[PDB]
């Protein structure tokens, strides 16, 4: 039982072994690294919403509880073993996203699929660090006079009407994006689009 | 102060306690007087001499006596002229049942006399053939002396080489052990925790039997204890020692034993029979 | 030790002990306050004692930042903090009887006094985050409530009964170096209050480094010629004095405390100047 | 039997047990057999200990010892080589079979057939505080042996427990002397005096709301084990909660 993650890309080492019962304590000759839980839920959730541009009445949206857990397994070959890396990468997580599992898979074999199953229960909870609960658009008109290059998405279009001169102005649309954070700290927020560089 | 034997045979003192202005003290042994001297080596490393001390000591007795005799009674060129001046036996005589208490002679006073009579030793001064005057002085001194109190003034200008010096002597001899060796051995924290950041004790022995043992033990730590199991090779030289463990423990118990004295003699190459082992962290 | 001087208030008392040697170390005190904004704007918060000069700190909207404003003490054979205590703001009046004990009359002036001490040299100075205009300072007259006995202990070291400094000649010390000690002693203003006990009594305390409670008897150890009580006079100054032959270990601290009696807990002063040598 | 020995297995809660059985032929059997040797003019034996190894269980493995094992053979000596156990997780005490075997090469080059294996129970024989009043628990998230100088350093402490009610919970570190045999009256005081002065919390009356990482640095330095100032409590029902954890040297 792990606790809280904000929107970063952390990793956990577990202390404690499972059971793993074998013949005795020597090398199970298969160690997983990078476990990487959490890249199964950016092909479950991407299938989800471009399920849900259409209306719902999909088998995907039939009375499914697995984005619950997205309760991802490790897989292994031929007696207990402490906790690999994990490297538990969340940025695409759903609000709804609350708890994970690790059916692990306990291999051995000489011609057969003889295994066995080792779950975990784990516990986490979300730091809603910062979120952008609206957006506008506006487009704009006017081209802008010299001295004026003091503030940060002026220069951009101003450099672009300097030279290239068949991009012209008033097509340009700017898109107007709040941020909100709920959260004690402050956060120093530098955008990027494909070469728009906001400040700090 | 110590005294070098009548051989004079070099053997050098470093440190000597000579009170000169501290004439102070108080012996009642609850507190304690620890008096210590650096003895160095001659040439020759022998064991056996004479040593005797200037012990100069006096009673506090004595000392605040002759400050009641010389400050409290007799103070004068008049009084100690004429008054008190052939009669001094007899305040001799007056003195030596006076049971002055030293209980609160050092706690915020000094001179302050504990529950004795006076009537009976004015009647005594009466059957005499004491002066007005001298009997004014002496039962002055007495009643003022019946609760008194002083402070630290006169802690020598009272007794300042008016005074006997009693000064005693004794003999200490420098006693020795049986064998001498010297061993070396060598430490590697092979430690179960990190480290527990232990603080050294480079020990040196003695053991005075035959067919014996000289046992040690290892240094002792203050972090999380049980642990820091070190390693060790022995390693030592000029002798045929024993052993007790490789690659102990240095825990609650430690047990380092080296049972080296039941062979192996040697001379008294050194001031005694000792044997000076000392471990390094490798 | 060098390369620590990243932090605000290290260097200033870096920077006066290179320079300036008299002015020593373990006396300089540091005053710990506490910001907190009632407002939905940054804050930016440059504070100036008489020469300090905090960085540019930031509180957010809840978000407490103690500043750690680093002074000297103040010397009570400099000042005297016994005089006209709680001066009225306008002469005259009715003229009442104080209706308090002379002795509590002394602890109000000492805690007035030091209040308005620590008062008059603070000054902060901010401006806002979101306007970079409205720039601003506070005053600190409603802000410091009182002093309790903590605080007239720290800043103001006269509340004490004696004041000792005491100072080992040559800290590297190898083996054989009998060493004399050197205690000055000084009764501070309060030499006024007992004066019934003319001795106190001044036992010498031994610490390891690392470990604490060397036992007196004191073998492997500093061994002492003399012994550690050496009774003290009330009302003048007096030079302790005794010889350290240290046998073998690292490094030791040497401390004093003074204790009225003989008994036990008539103790008075568990004081700290604990100096450190080094032996090989 | 001529060596005698001893188990000792010492228990740590840090997930270990460590077993170093230890062997010393003793003078019982010592007595007689040095002086049928010193008739037959020998005092200095060499039983050539050279082999033994630990088992486990009825998979019968020799563990891996902590310490090594070279030709060791000379007289009157005695040896505890330590080797590395896993600590079970209950009381599954793992019976064990220390075997071992020394070829007594006596005087005159005499070679005797002998070994030490025999089997018994290797029984031991013997970060985290529980709450008093809600289901809270507290942990360090950091490691409890941490190093510093005297500059500034980051502390993380976990608070978990039910939430019925879960919130509502303040610390402060509580700078000031507790006010308290001489030796020992003056021991307390300066036990005292370096905790309440050793380091200062820059972010005390912290406000929890699970995470929180809380903010000290240090003034002087040491072994700071249990460090003992700092106390949370619960708001509604006052109890002086505390926190006796954690260690920070500052060297």
């Amino acid at each position: 039982k792990m606790t809280r993650n904000s929107w970063m890309m952390l990793d956990g080492t577990k202390t404690d072994f499972h059971i793993t019962v074998r013949n005795k304590s020597l090398s199970c000759a298969i160690n997983h690294i990078k476990i990487i839980p959490m890249n199964n839920i950016e092909q479950m959730l991407k299938p989800d919403y471009w399920k849900k541009m259409p209306p719902d009445d999909l088998y995907i949206m039939e009375k499914q509880l697995d984005w619950l857990s997205k309760s991802c397994v490790r897989i292994i070959k031929l007696i207990t073993f402490d906790l690999e890396l994990d490297n538990t990468a969340v940025p695409f997580n759903f609000t709804g996203f609350d708890l994970l599992i690790e059916y692990g898979m306990s291999a051995t074999d000489e011609s057969c699929i003889y295994l066995k199953k080792l779950s975990i229960p784990y516990e986490v909870t979300l730091r809603r660090t910062i979120e952008v609960p609206s957006m506008d658009i506006i487009p704009l008109n006017e081209l802008f006079s010299s001295q004026v290059e003091n503030v940060d998405w002026i220069e951009y279009v101003m450099s672009k009407i300097r030279a290239e001169s068949n991009l012209h102005s008033r097509d340009f649309i700017l898109l107007l994006l709040d941020f909100r954070n709920s959260w004690i700290d402050g956060i120093k927020l530098n955008v990027q689009f494909e070469d728009f560089t906001s400040n700090e | 102060e110590l005294s070098a034997p009548d051989t004079r045979n070099d053997y050098n003192i470093r440190g000597d306690y000579i009170a000169t202005t501290p004439a102070l003290i108080t012996f009642d042994g609850n507190e304690s007087f620890i008096n210590c001297y650096e003895i160095t080596a001659n040439n020759n490393f022998d064991s056996k001499d004479i040593f005797n001390l200037k012990v100069r000591y006096n009673t506090l007795k004595e000392q605040l006596d002759c400050f009641i005799t010389d400050a409290v009674l007799i103070e004068g060129d008049v009084e100690w002229f004429i008054l008190f001046e052939k009669w001094k036996t007899f305040w001799e005589l007056e003195i030596l049942k006076k049971l002055k208490y030293d209980y609160d002679a050092f706690k915020e006073n000094r001179i302050i006399r504990l529950l004795k009579t006076s009537i009976d030793l004015n009647k005594t001064k009466s059957k005499i053939r004491n002066l007005c005057i001298e009997k004014a002085v002496l039962d002055k001194i007495l009643i003022c002396l019946n609760k008194v109190s002083r402070g630290i003034a006169v802690c020598n200008t009272d007794m300042d080489e008016y005074v006997r010096n009693l000064v005693p002597k004794q003999l200490t001899v420098p006693v020795q052990l049986p064998g001498f060796e010297q061993f070396f051995h060598v430490q590697f924290e092979q430690m179960e925790t990190s480290h527990d950041a232990l603080h050294d004790t480079i020990a040196t022995i003695g053991n005075s039997l035959s067919y014996t043992v000289i046992v040690e033990n290892l240094s002792g730590q203050w972090g999380q204890d049980v642990i820091d199991d070190g390693g060790y090779i022995f390693e030592i030289l000029s002798s045929n020692e024993w052993l007790i463990h490789g690659q102990k423990r240095c825990a609650i118990k430690e047990k380092r034993k080296e049972f080296e004295v039941h062979l192996i003699p040697l001379k008294k190459g050194y001031l005694n029979f000792p044997r000076v082992e000392i471990t390094n962290i490798n | 030790s060098s390369q620590v001087e990243n932090v605000d208030w290290i260097e200033y008392v870096m920077s006066k002990i290179r320079a300036e040697s008299n002015l020593h170390s373990r006396d300089f005190i540091l005053l710990l306050l506490d910001f907190r904004n009632s407002w939905i704007d940054g804050i930016k918060l440059n504070v100036q004692f008489e020469d300090f000069t905090s960085n540019e700190y930031h509180v957010e909207a809840s978000h407490t930042s103690r500043i750690i404003v680093p002074i000297k003490k103040i010397d009570y054979k400099k000042y005297n903090f016994e005089n006209t205590p709680i001066p009225r703001i306008f002469p005259g009046r009715q003229f009442i009887q104080s209706g308090l004990n002379e002795e509590q009359t002394i602890e109000m002036r000492q805690k007035f006094w030091c209040r308005e001490h620590i008062i008059s040299k603070l000054k902060c100075n901010w401006k806002l985050t979101t306007d970079q205009s409205v720039t601003g300072s506070v005053d600190f007259n409603k802000f410091i409530e009182k002093f309790d006995h903590k605080m007239v202990y720290t800043i103001y070291p006269g509340r004490l009964f004696y004041g000792v400094q005491l100072l080992l000649d040559e800290p590297k010390v190898k083996v054989g170096e009998i060493i004399n000690l050197k205690i000055i002693t000084e009764p501070t203003s309060t030499c006024r209050r007992k004066q019934n006990s003319t001795v106190n009594f001044l036992d010498i305390v031994i610490f390891d480094s690392k470990t604490s409670k060397i036992l007196p008897r004191s073998n492997r150890r500093i061994l002492y010629n003399g012994s550690l009580t050496k009774p003290i006079s009330t009302t003048k100054v007096s030079e302790i004095n005794l010889e350290i032959i240290p046998i073998e270990k690292g490094r030791y601290e040497f401390s004093v405390c003074i204790s009225k009696s003989n008994n036990q807990d008539g103790i008075i002063q568990f004081d700290s100047e604990n100096v450190i040598l080094s032996v090989i | 039997l001529l060596n005698m020995r001893l188990r000792n297995i010492s228990l740590k809660s840090e997930h270990c047990i460590l077993s170093s059985l230890d062997f010393q032929t003793s003078k019982a059997s010592e007595q007689l057999t040095k002086k049928f040797i010193y008739p037959q003019e020998h005092n200095s034996f060499l039983k050539l200990n050279f082999q033994e190894i630990s088992y486990k269980l009825i998979d019968g493995t020799s563990q891996i010892e902590l310490d090594p094992i070279c030709p060791l053979k000379v007289p009157l000596t005695a040896f505890s080589y330590d080797s590395i156990s896993a600590t079970f997780k209950l009381v599954l005490l793992p019976k064990s079979t220390q075997p071992h075997r020394v070829k007594i090469t006596l005087a005159y080059e005499l070679e005797l057939h002998p070994n030490l294996k025999l089997p018994v129970r290797t029984s031991w024989e013997t970060s985290l505080v529980n709450s008093k009043l809600s289901n809270v628990k507290f942990k360090f998230i950091n490691s409890n042996i941490k190093v510093i100088k005297g500059e500034k350093f980051t502390m993380r402490l976990q608070i978990i427990n039910s939430s019925s009610s879960p919130l509502d919970l303040v610390v402060y570190y509580n700078n000031t002397i507790n006010p308290i045999t001489l030796e020992n009256q003056y021991q307390l005081h300066n036990k005292y005096r370096k905790i309440a002065e050793g380091i200062i919390l820059l972010s005390n009356d912290y406000k929890i709301p699970y995470f929180a990482d809380l903010r000290f640095i240090g003034i002087m330095s040491g072994y700071y084990g249990t460090l003992s100032g700092l106390k949370v409590l619960d708001l509604n029902t006052n109890e002086l909660i505390e926190v006796g954890n954690g260690a920070s040297v500052l060297i």
